[PDB]
């Protein structure tokens, strides 16, 4: 599985 | 980058995330066993899933609102916000692993671009 | 015996080629998105492959037709900017046409092919330095 | 995959 490090910033 | 897959279904949510992807797959699987062809445009800006024969946009997700992608066998779980009020689209694909690897690269690139925007050198 | 200096060969299936505009020296992740892209365009075309021998060495990349052994592709290692193995798929990106040219192959030796080209890279770049 | 370090000076 891949987590988008950018999602949590918005 | 465009890949082909079959839109199976979607679930909603309001190591744990890996599980959530799982619950979503099962949910969809039970859906199928009780009862359309698309093409996926992957980009640093967004993920666009369209109806294959028509070419009408089914879902248009701005990459920033997507958090998780998983390849569970030949299945693909696309988890995105607002629709913390998230939605999970499940697709069956010949190349589910390639699709997830590609979205992950999009994540990596857009994140680099993210840091650059905030004055941070990636 | 044949080493990497003479050139070593791997069986592969040519799938087709594509193109793109890329910055001169992109980051690795963006360079993977390029490879993945070539593979995408290739596959969509295969839904909407005759055998070859891949010749790799410190001096050039060649593709001979598995049967006739006629040279089908020959590229100076200089013109090759990146190479990647995506599963059993191999993506070879070159210069000249910035516009880049991508040849896509399929092989059970994709991982060994990439290794081999990267090592070719190393050999040629250090030669250049000294 | 790998990047050819030499490719740039040409």
């Amino acid at each position: 599985g891949y987590e988008n490090p950018t999602y949590k910033f918005f | 980058i465009i890949f082909a897959a079959n839109y199976l279904g979607s679930t909603q949510l309001l190591n744990v995330r890996m599980m959530q992807a799982q619950e979503a797959v099962s949910r969809i699987k039970m859906a199928q066993k009780l009862a359309t062809e698309v093409d996926l445009f992957i980009l640093t800006q967004r993920i666009k899933v369209l109806n294959a024969d028509t070419q009408e946009t089914m879902m248009d997700h701005p990459l920033r609102t997507i958090s998780y992608i998983a390849d569970i066998g030949n299945i693909v779980v696309l988890m995105a916000r607002r629709r913390y009020k998230m939605i999970c689209h499940v697709f069956e694909s010949e190349d589910a692993q390639l699709i997830a690897q590609s979205i992950g690269q999009a994540f990596s690139v857009a994140y680099q671009e993210f840091l650059r925007a905030n004055g941070i050198n990636p």
